[PDB]
């Protein structure tokens, strides 16, 4: 399922996806990032909702 | 020659020779100390070079 909408999700969940990605490699420690963790799900789930 | 002469010439040498015995003890203290700490000029015994290291974003975001 994931991989079905894998490049509508990459362009409509871009911004929160790339956050989360810059947050894990600048703080290079998942516990400094779970907030964005957080807000990646849920436009995930707000992307499948649509 | 005159008995100065040899007086002079003596003195000369003897100012030499101390100053050699004392610049031979501070080398070996010298030479000690920076083998003992290595801080100094001498007995530094390579290390590895910080600029082989890759400072580029690898695959695994936890470095």
């Amino acid at each position: 399922v994931l991989k079905a909408a894998a490049h509508h999700y990459g362009a409509q969940c871009d911004k929160p996806n790339k956050e989360f990605m810059l947050c894990r490699w600048e703080e290079k420690d998942p516990r400094r990032c779970l907030e964005e963790g957080k807000l990646v799900n849920q436009c995930a789930l707000d992307f499948f909702r649509q | 020659d005159g008995p100065e002469k040899n007086y002079e010439k003596t003195m000369a040498i003897l100012q030499i020779e101390a100053e050699k015995a004392e610049l031979r003890l501070k080398e070996l203290e010298v030479r000690r100390l920076m083998r003992a700490r290595g801080d100094g000029p001498w007995y530094q015994y390579p290390t590895i070079d910080k600029a082989l290291i890759d400072h580029s974003p690898k695959t695994t975001p936890d470095n």
